């Protein structure tokens, strides 16, 4: 029953993540209908606190508190079952890429025997973890890596070592009577001793588990979504799930990420720039930044540092017009020329031009990703994905490149022959099968065709 | 049966012939697994694999024609299930391998998730490029993609 | 239809003015720009109107005293103290002002709040009124190309 | 501009070779071809 459900919620993970997105959009509608009261509540009187803080008075309905009561904890459930549909669909590929990762390194590399890496790539540290356990190949569907890692560093390096490193400490697995053969299974239903577990790998998984991106976004809807009930004007950080939701509007914000580096580059310049120009009024043109109302008021100005800074990136930046729109203007002064430069000076490089710089990377970040799927798209119209032939020998005989596209050449054959391969027995292995298989293990690759096809090498007529 | 076996001796009271599972007048599915469900493909696809073979490195022969176009019908059910690669021989030549295609294999990779990532991966080892990483590449996209679709057989 | 309405009443006449967008190539050539990547203006204005209702939620639940637009103090104070209000504000002037929200409230003149509202304004001009419609104005170059 | 002229040198460099200019379809027919001869044949590190 666990497994069939666990199965149920893996198959619809997208569906419930799609329906944890309406139930957000729906509570964020119901919050728009909010009010403040009024009127000096029971508070004594400016009252310390006489807030009565909100109430959710409906247009002439009774029925929209009860909605959002049900619907938050309807949003946690959903999101709770998004989370476990997660773990049980998209972690094993998670683990299987880490576990072919470390495998190849050790059978390939010495990655644990003769590198040692340093206090650098903590994740490649990390993957020590998992060598001792029991359970390694627990993916990676080869379970004959321990093995064969022995018939290659075993006799360089001592099989001591290698042996206690690995975790299978034997001296020739030979048994003596019988080797305790056969007795019932302690574990059973109902949960009878269920002990025979790896401590060691299930925490090396967690640690896996933990440090996946999408696990951390997934584990943050949740204390937002928890956060909710303690107050649900937190339920309004979900909406940002739209985002990654669509594809269209991932490709709309492609065009921001792409180029995000640089922006920050710019805004940092733009402070620097306006950093220099609150020197410059600070030391020349204090006089003029007077903002009292009038003149008869208590004279408020920026007689400061951090308070011209603050003074000038707050309204400067956002006036259309730089400084000057918001300083008294001088009339008939010795410095009138001087800051006459300064505003126009200000103006034409904060206002025009970082601006430009700053609208002008998006529009680039749009053309070069529409560039870069005008190139792949020909690339594959032009050549052939496996030996690069060119369409233009193929096409002699009519439909010649689509026919070694869709027959003689294809991804999708390639692809199902590794995993026949996969699925044989050794000893049904013909020539063929056993050529590619071997060079598999080694990973040569020399078999994929380069250069050369069928037609090229025997021609229709024999040549 | 009205769709396709005609009503010959031969062809339609072949079939009520071997029908003879017991003699209560009734019929059960079981015939279908006891005979021709193993068998029928088991034999037949490595028929269809010998005559693709000897067709392909036979051209021009005029004898092989008619052998080809009267198992037409059996090489017409076997197409989807009948696949082809090319490789380098031990013999430094090329030559083509047939070999068995299950359908469950080739339904997953119609799905759109798949589809999706093959899309994707396509898009990369155009834009990063590779010269000895390509088939590397390609290699370790297969076996992630394998992955999923034996994960999604466990529905 | 129009047409017929047009005797019912002669002002009518004007939605007729229309058919020069499809009655020339240049005009059709124009106006393809805009119609290529309609479908992508729209999501950007969506995400205006999400980020608009964000920043709504922060201002109705932390800066609610300042949104006092009532003139001169000693009249009935007009304020957004409610959340269709505020949003309906922040939807109406905000987006058009050249400046953000901040041109149109009252100046954090030594308050508690000063800096959290000083990040508030800025944060709402940048992310609005220059991110948001450089993607709008971009589009329509990229359409061009 | 910019863009542009970085995609252009990468082309010119993945198209032809820096010495003798012959064209990477005619250093292809052997299997890495025009690697084996960017590599060991003409290299500008050799040649400094
Ligand atoms: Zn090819
Ligand atoms: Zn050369």
């Amino acid at each position: 029953y666990q497994q069939k459900l666990l199965n149920y919620f893996a198959r619809n993970f997208y569906n419930m993540r799609m329906l944890a997105l309406f139930v957000a959009f729906a509570i964020n509608f119901i919050l728009l209908f909010y009010k403040v009261s009024t009127s000096s509540v029971v508070e004594g009187k400016s009252p310390h606190r006489i807030i009565a803080v909100h109430y959710v008075l409906e247009e002439s309905s009774g029925y929209m508190e009860p909605t959002l009561r049900i619907l938050a904890i309807l949003h946690t459930i959903i999101s709770f079952f998004c989370i476990i549909g997660y773990y049980c669909l998209k972690v094993p590929l998670v683990i299987f890429k880490r576990e072919k990762e470390v495998a190849r390194k050790l059978e390939f590399d010495g990655l644990y025997i003769t590198e040692q890496p340093s206090e650098d790539d903590i994740k490649g540290q990390w993957d020590r973890l998992v060598i001792n356990t029991q359970s390694f190949p627990n993916n990676y569907w080869d379970k004959f890596v321990k093995r064969k890692v022995m018939d290659k560093y075993g006799e360089f390096y001592g099989r001591d070592r290698i042996s206690e490193l690995l975790g299978m400490d034997k001296a020739a697995l030979d048994f003596s009577d019988a080797r305790e053969k056969k007795k019932p299974k302690k574990d059973s239903s109902l949960s009878a001793v269920l002990n025979s577990i790896d401590v060691k790998y299930q925490m090396w998984k967690l640690g896996v588990v933990f440090t996946d991106n999408s696990f951390l976004y997934l584990a943050w809807y949740m204390t937002m979504s928890v956060l909710g009930h303690y107050n649900n004007f937190f339920f309004a950080a979900h909406l940002l799930d739209i985002a990654m939701g669509f594809k269209t509007l991932r490709t709309i914000l492609s065009s921001v990420t792409h180029n995000g580096k640089q922006l920050v580059l710019t805004v940092g310049l733009l402070a620097v720039v306006v950093y220099l120009y609150t020197v410059v009024a600070f030391n020349f043109f204090r006089k003029f930044y007077n903002k009292s109302e009038d003149g008869d008021t208590p004279d408020m100005k920026c007689d400061d540092m951090l308070t011209c800074y603050m003074f000038h990136m707050y309204v400067g930046v956002r006036a259309g017009g730089g400084i000057g729109d918001e300083i008294e203007d001088p009339a008939g002064d010795e410095y009138e020329i001087y800051r006459i430069i300064f505003d126009i000076t200000f103006f034409f490089f904060v206002i025009v031009i970082l601006l430009a710089i700053i609208q002008g990377l998006i529009i680039d970040a749009f053309g070069e990703l529409r560039d870069q799927q005008e190139q792949v798209k020909e690339d594959m119209e032009t050549k052939c994905f496996i030996c690069g032939i060119g369409n233009d020998y193929f096409d002699t005989v009519p439909h010649g490149f689509e026919t070694h596209t869709l027959q003689e050449h294809n991804l999708a054959n390639y692809l199902f022959f590794l995993m026949y391969l996969i699925n044989k027995d050794e000893t049904e292995h013909t020539g063929q099968e056993s050529y590619v298989w071997k060079m598999y293990q080694e990973r040569c690759w020399e078999f994929f065709p380069a250069g050369d096809c069928f037609r090229k090498q025997y021609e229709d007529q024999l040549n | 049966m009205e769709s396709h076996k005609h009503y010959t001796q031969s062809e339609t009271e072949f079939l009520l012939s071997c029908a003879e599972t017991d003699e209560n007048e009734t019929l059960d599915y079981e015939e279908f697994v006891k005979r021709f469900h193993e068998p029928a493909k088991d034999i037949g696809f490595n028929v269809a694999v010998l005559l693709t073979n000897l067709s392909e490195h036979m051209p021009n022969d005029t004898r092989l024609q008619t052998f080809l176009e009267l198992a037409e019908s059996v090489l017409n059910y076997f197409q989807p299930f009948l696949g082809r690669i090319e490789i380098m021989g031990s013999a430094k030549r090329i030559e083509r391998v047939y070999f068995e295609i299950s359908e469950s294999s080739r339904t997953q990779w119609e799905k759109p998730q798949v589809k999706e990532s093959k899309r994707q991966f396509i898009f990369d080892v155009v834009n990063e490029g590779g010269e000895k990483e390509k088939m590397e590449l390609f290699v370790n996209f297969c076996e992630d993609t394998i992955f999923e679709m034996q994960l999604a057989a466990q529905i």
